[PDB]
């Protein structure tokens, strides 16, 4: 069991992510 | 005499930026002094008579000028009133303002060229002018001569005394152009001040005011806009400097209008661009077009190349 | 004596540009010196001298391989050697070839002796050293040293050859599958049937496919020597095998080599085995092995027998044309559609109208407008033939609907190809329904467009002549000179421009002058100063008595305006016409 | 079963070092000579051998530097404008051409190609100066020589021989040269481009997965390679588990693989940390050709090219941790990019870990050891004693407590010489050289 209550991994990959423009 | 050498030296200065060649140092300071003495007359406020072509920010992309150029009629046939942005992330920034300041030199009549926010040297120096101006000429000189020349540009436009061109928004401190003639523009734009705000503020949705978030500015909204245009005597205001993706776009009840210049903007955010044609009758029109096709690029290519056969 | 003591000491030196503009000049400074001098103690100075770059080398290996002259001559020309065999071991590829060209040019220089005595243990040393650079550089220099050996020589030189093809890096195998043809050409045919057909075979069957795909260049090369009694016994299974490889890069480089491949096998082979494969090819799986093989079409068909040409084509190539027409990618009807007419002046006119035209008209109802673009532009070979009435009933709903559309890019297109399709479909048609287009395109948006159908006038008008011109062409335009916007009333000047001087002086000067002298007073400044320019152009027609009457004083007022522009073209106009 | 004998040290000699000290790949040679060594910042070094003084055979040489140049210099893209990086992610070593090593180098978004070279002639004289340098006069020339070439000191270079530079939108992480000296591969983080080593000007993608909404992002590449004997048999990694094995034959576009190796997960282990402690992190071949070993966050895994859906074999590196997992992840220590390197000749394989140990299992005997890499407790040609780790209190005089283990010391990139059993283990500022103990 773990208590980090989450359903994501988008952290260490953020850049891959939206980080558009300016 | 020596304006008919200065013209054909002008000319040939012309055909070779016309294929992307850039000059030599002796050239930009004999141009420069040129522009300031041309300049130095024409007041802070220009009235501009129709007919004429507005454009946008061009933001150092040669290509997208030079498909404007053969959308929109070729200088000096038609006229042309541009909002500055020659720099920030333009491939080609040292020759679309060179050879937008030789047009305005050879041309003082036909083109005029507004003041833009980005043409200061700090921020030239940051957002990657000082870094061309080094990685081509191998020196600071042409960057200065610029800077100083940016302090003569005029802050606005006017056409018959209707339509109202700038390269940002208004200001709280500002009500008419009768301030506008007793600012001194032989000064740098602080960060702060009338200035400031008419080279940085922007039109909002929104109501009320709110803070730019270049840290500069402040955002007028739809009740101060509409004051100052009724108030003035005034039907419509261009704007520029605000990236939007159908290239023109209205806003505040069709007051002021945002118009863009350089299509594919950064290269990636794929938008359109548009310039406002207006006419003898005062009957503004729209012309979208895409980025021209270019060539010497790193082709990401999923078609095979030659090569890999 | 100067100078020559200036370029020596920029050799040595530290720019790159100067060493180059020292280098480039070889040639004086040889002559300098003299050719003692020279052989003696200047090659060791360019023997070492590897620090440098990629266009010094380039420079320097081309000048080494020209100066056969200043060493000597045919005595001394092997003292430039160590200079260039140090040239052949460079990584970078441009320096590698020049200096092979330069190796192979002054091969001809040679006396056989010191061809046997110095250039044979040459080519011994760079096809056995151990940097694999050496043996690539080495693989292309048997053809200009073979035919004037020995024998025991040539067997030592066909030894290394079969050594070389073997080897354990894939670089010199495949810079030895490349210059096999080239090799193959020179030695006797028997030798030929003996030994090359076995690395020939070794190597198209190799673990790679980047040394598979030279062998089907060398198998053309290879075919055009054997008897046709020998092109099935011993080339024809390897290329069997090659037609079916399961790598699509040795598929494309078989069709993209295929009318070659039937002119040497020859038609008796190509008919019984290449169009089974040619279709199987058609038929294939991947985008580029199609785009290719489409593309191939026509000149296919065109060199087939004789006698069962119309036959087996009818019979076998259309279906899978039929089929391919209605393809999803893009550049497979791109390519298709602009070789596709080919057929019909080799099928007939019952067999055009009956399986041609509806696949044509199927191809004219397409979406990608290049598809369009190439089907349009490509109807001289059909329009000689069957007559362009049938298609001209209904080429008018592609060209309409081609002209219209967003993308002024395709508008543009068709502009330039306008001249074309009016040139051969006829005039009556044409003032009949597609006269209108011009007269519209003469007013778009996009000045792109103005201007392509400013010269199209031009273009047209000297295909058709002046009296059309006068007929259907001018009046409408100097009518609609006053539109409300100015640049409309610019473009009907830039027509008059480009027409003046091919319309006839007399239609100019009773016709088009009073409306230059009407636009002369237009309110803008625009009009007028381009009004000075359209002027200072059009002069050299009219005559002096039309000036002195009635342009000279309009000259005079254009100098007089409130700004500045059309008075310096005014001045212009009148300094280089006379006119002052 | 062979014996590790601490044999030499390099970098700094404390435990300060800055930024630009942290040793981030290490990659042999082809032959084993030279060893290069890209610390971050760009500072790429190269370790020759001390080649084989026929008066001493046993003690193979130890390594002294080479060479040294500046790789990758910071920079400042102002389309997006943030902070291109100066690290250095992957060398690799192109064969032996010529006299020179050839080498290519990336940072996050530029590949450049070095080159190593060596000088020993020089000019000496001249036709208008004396060496001086003092200038004689353009008239008192007479006669001319040409100046020629004298020896000199032995000298290298590392001049920049080309630059792949501007095309990833994202970040490189990965080089392979093919299989035929003349194409590789180098895969950001959703694109793959396919270089030709001559060309500097294109490219060709051959494999996206960006999904046209960028809100569902599921899978991202990790890690690419070719097959050391295969001419079309490219082996992309992913990031939920799979590892697809395209096949350049088919169709150019590999974007449809010729297979799918994944695993059939357990609900025996899933709680609340599969999905990213499954991830891939280095795909490597072997230098037979047929095995594909995978180090994942927690286990070593060797593959096969010819059973799909489960692996050959399976080992577990530091497994005491699943439960430590929870504290691993409030220190970001649960995103960490492992290694591996096989060994010579398929026998052996090895990984890093956490406090300075670096396990290697063993392939036939199924045995595993975990040394320790420390400069204190020993000396050259010392022998190695194999460390023990312990979950529960059982602490007798021989072992390391789990709940005293520091995760700031991470072993992440290893080598292993091509042919011999000398291995390179980089830890976070040194170089260690475990040499076998030849006998």
């Amino acid at each position: 069991n773990d208590y980090t209550s989450q359903m994501y991994s988008a952290k260490p990959y953020a850049h891959i992510l939206s980080v558009p423009v300016s | 005499m020596d304006e008919k050498v200065f013209t054909k030296e002008l000319d040939q200065w012309i055909e070779q930026l016309n294929e992307c060649k850039q000059l030599s140092e002796s050239q930009v300071k004999s141009l420069c002094e040129k522009a300031k003495e041309i300049l130095t007359k024409e007041s802070n406020v220009q009235e501009v008579r129709c007919p004429v072509t507005v454009c946008g920010d061009v933001h150092g992309q040669f290509h997208d000028l030079m498909e404007l150029f053969r959308i929109g009629g070729k200088s000096p046939d038609t006229n042309y009133l541009f909002m500055g942005d020659y720099v920030d992330r333009g491939y080609y920034s040292v020759e679309t303002v060179t050879l937008l300041v030789a047009l305005k030199v050879r041309y003082r009549e036909r083109i005029t060229i507004l003041r833009g926010n980005h043409e200061s040297r700090q921020i030239t120096q940051v957002y990657g002018f000082y870094d061309e101006c080094l990685r081509k000429y191998g020196n600071a000189n042409v960057w200065k001569y610029f800077t100083d020349l940016f302090d003569y540009l005029p802050l606005t436009a006017l056409v018959d005394g209707q339509i109202f061109c700038l390269h940002g928004g208004l200001s709280p401190s500002i009500d008419t152009l009768d301030h506008i003639r007793a600012l001194d523009r032989l000064q740098e734009v602080p960060h702060e001040g009338p200035m400031c705000d008419l080279l940085w503020s922007d039109p909002d949705d929104r109501g009320g005011w709110g803070i730019s978030p270049r840290g500069a500015g402040y955002t007028f909204g739809q009740d101060i806009s509409e004051t100052f245009n009724h108030a003035n005597g005034l039907t419509l205001v261009s704007r520029a400097h605000q990236l939007v993706m159908e290239g023109y776009n209205w806003c505040h009840d069709r007051n002021v209008v945002t118009i863009f210049s350089a299509p594919n903007y950064c290269y990636r955010c794929g938008n359109q661009a548009a310039i406002m044609e207006l006419d003898d009758t005062l009957k503004y029109s729209f012309l979208q077009f895409d980025p021209a096709p270019r060539r010497g690029e790193p082709h990401v290519t999923r078609r095979t190349p030659d090569y890999f056969l | 004596l100067y100078p020559i003591a200036v370029l020596i000491d920029e050799l040595r030196n530290e720019d790159v540009q100067l060493r180059l503009n020292s280098i480039k000049k070889l040639s004086t400074i040889a002559l300098a010196l003299g050719v003692e001098r020279t052989r003696s103690e200047l090659l060791p100075f360019l023997t070492d001298t590897i620090y440098d770059e990629d266009e010094v080398l380039l420079a320097l290996a081309e000048q080494l391989g020209t100066f056969t002259t200043l060493v000597g001559g045919p005595e001394y020309v092997h003292c430039l050697l160590p200079p260039l065999e140090s040239l052949a071991t460079v990584e970078e590829t441009v320096v590698r070839d020049k200096a092979v060209e330069s190796l192979r040019a002054i091969s001809h220089e040679h006396s056989p002796s010191d061809l046997e005595a110095h250039f044979v243990p040459l080519v011994k040393r760079l096809a056995g050293g151990d940097w694999f650079t050496s043996r690539t550089s080495a693989c292309g220099l048997f053809s200009v040293c073979y035919p004037r050996v020995s024998s025991a020589v040539k067997a030592e030189l066909r030894q290394y050859f079969r050594n070389l093809c073997s080897d354990d890096t894939p670089m010199v195998r495949r810079a030895a599958a490349s210059k096999l043809g080239e090799f193959a050409k020179v030695l006797e045919l028997d030798n030929v049937k003996s030994e090359i057909i076995p690395m020939f075979s070794n190597l198209a069957s190799d673990e790679q496919d980047s040394v598979r795909l030279l062998a089907v260049e060398a198998c053309v090369n290879i075919a055009q020597l054997l008897p046709q009694e020998d092109l099935e016994a011993l080339v024809m299974p390897t290329l069997r095998q090659a037609a079916e490889d399961k790598s699509w890069r040795v598929r494309y480089m078989v069709a993209d080599k295929f009318t070659e491949l039937q002119k040497a096998v020859g038609p008796e082979i190509t008919k019984t085995d290449l169009v089974p494969a040619f279709q199987n090819l058609m038929k294939d799986c991947e985008a580029e092995v199609r785009a290719a093989a489409s593309h191939k079409v026509k000149e296919f068909c065109e060199n087939l027998s004789a006698d069962c040409r119309e036959n087996v084509i009818m019979s076998q190539i259309l279906p899978c044309i039929k089929e391919l027409v209605s393809d999803a990618n893009q550049h497979v009807k791109s390519a298709l559609a602009s070789v596709i007419m080919g057929l019909s002046p080799i099928l007939g006119k019952d067999n055009t109208i009956e399986h041609l035209l509806p696949l044509f008209l199927a191809q004219l109802k397409d979406e990608c407008p290049e598809v369009r673009l190439n089907i349009i532009s490509n109807l001289d070979c059909v329009n000689e033939v069957i007559g362009i009435r049938q298609l001209s009933q209904s080429l008018l709903p592609a060209i309409v609907e081609l002209a219209e559309d967003a993308k002024w890019r395709v508008r543009l297109a068709i502009i330039e190809y306008m001249p074309l399709l009016a040139g051969q479909l006829g005039v009556e048609f044409f003032d009949e329904k597609l006269n209108s287009l011009c007269m519209a395109w003469l007013v778009d948006h996009v000045y792109a467009i103005r201007e392509a159908a400013t010269s199209n006038l031009k273009k047209l008008v000297e295909k058709f002549g002046k009296e059309w011109a006068h007929a259907t062409i001018i009046p409408k335009v100097l009518a609609m000179s006053g539109d409300p916007n100015y640049l409309h009333r610019m473009t009907t000047l830039f027509c008059i421009n480009v027409l003046s001087e091919v319309c006839g002086q007399d239609i100019t000067t009773k016709h088009m002058l009073p409306t230059v002298l009407r636009m002369a007073g237009d309110p803008v400044a625009n009009v007028r100063f381009n009004v000075a320019k359209s002027l200072q152009k059009i002069g050299p027609i009219l005559d002096n008595s039309t000036l002195q009457s009635e342009v000279k004083p309009i000259l005079e007022k254009l100098t007089q305006d409130q700004d500045v522009d059309v008075k310096y073209f005014a001045q212009e106009a009148l300094t280089v016409l006379s006119l002052a | 079963d062979i014996q590790w004998c601490f044999s030499q040290v390099k970098g700094a000699v404390d435990d300060d070092v800055a930024e630009a000290d942290i040793i981030s790949t290490v990659e042999f040679n082809h032959s084993g000579e030279l060893l290069a060594t890209g610390d971050k910042g760009g500072r790429v070094v190269i370790f020759q051998q001390e080649q084989e003084n026929k008066i001493q055979s046993h003690s193979r040489g130890e390594y002294n530097v080479y060479s040294t140049f500046q790789s990758h210099e910071p920079e400042f893209d102002y389309l997006k404008s943030l902070e291109i990086e100066e690290k250095i992610n992957k060398i690799r070593w192109l064969p032996q051409k010529n006299a020179a090593q050839f080498l290519l180098s990336t940072n996050d978004k530029t590949i450049k190609l070095w080159k190593i070279s060596e000088r020993d002639k020089r000019p000496e004289g001249y036709n208008l100066k004396e060496e001086d340098g003092r200038y004689r006069d353009p008239t008192t020339v007479t006669t001319l020589r040409v100046p020629v070439f004298r020896p000199m000191d032995l000298m290298v270079e590392a001049s920049p021989r080309r630059i792949f530079a501007n095309a990833h939108t994202y970040h490189i992480n990965s080089i392979s040269i093919n299989s035929d000296y003349e194409t590789y591969l180098s895969a950001d983080d959703l694109r793959i481009n396919l270089w030709h080593l001559e060309i500097t000007d294109r490219s060709f993608n051959i494999v996206d997965i960006k999904p046209a909404n960028m809100e569902e992002l599921t899978e991202v590449i990790t890690a690419a390679e070719f097959h050391p004997n295969s001419c079309n048999t490219f082996v992309y990694s992913s990031s939920k588990g799979t590892i697809r094995l395209c096949d350049m034959r088919a169709s150019a576009l590999c974007d449809r693989h010729s297979k799918l190796f994944e695993e059939p997960e357990d609900p025996s282990n899933r709680s609340f940390f599969s999905e990213i402690i499954s991830s891939i992190s280095d795909v490597k071949f072997s230098h037979s050709g047929r095995y594909m070993m995978t180090r994942d966050y927690l286990s070593v895994k060797i593959w096969d090219l010819n059973m799909e859906n489960r692996p050959v074999e399976t080992y577990q590196v530091h497994e005491y941790l699943r439960s430590k997992l929870c504290s691993l992840y409030e220190n970001d220590c649960i995103f960490d990019k492992f290694e591996c390197c096989w060994n010579g000749s398929d026998s052996v394989v090895m990984t890093g870990s956490y406090n300075n140990f670096f396990r290697m299992f063993d392939r036939n005997t199924k045995r595993d050891i975990t040394l320790e890499a420390s400069r204190e407790n020993n000396k050259p040609r010392t022998v190695l004693k194999p460390r023990k780790v312990c979950a529960s209190g059982k602490r007798k005089k021989d072992e390391i407590s789990v709940d005293s283990l520091d995760f700031n010391k991470k072993i992440l990139h290893t080598a292993w010489h091509p042919k011999e059993n000398i291995i390179a283990v980089a830890t976070t500022n040194n170089l260690y050289i475990f040499q076998d103990k030849v006998n």
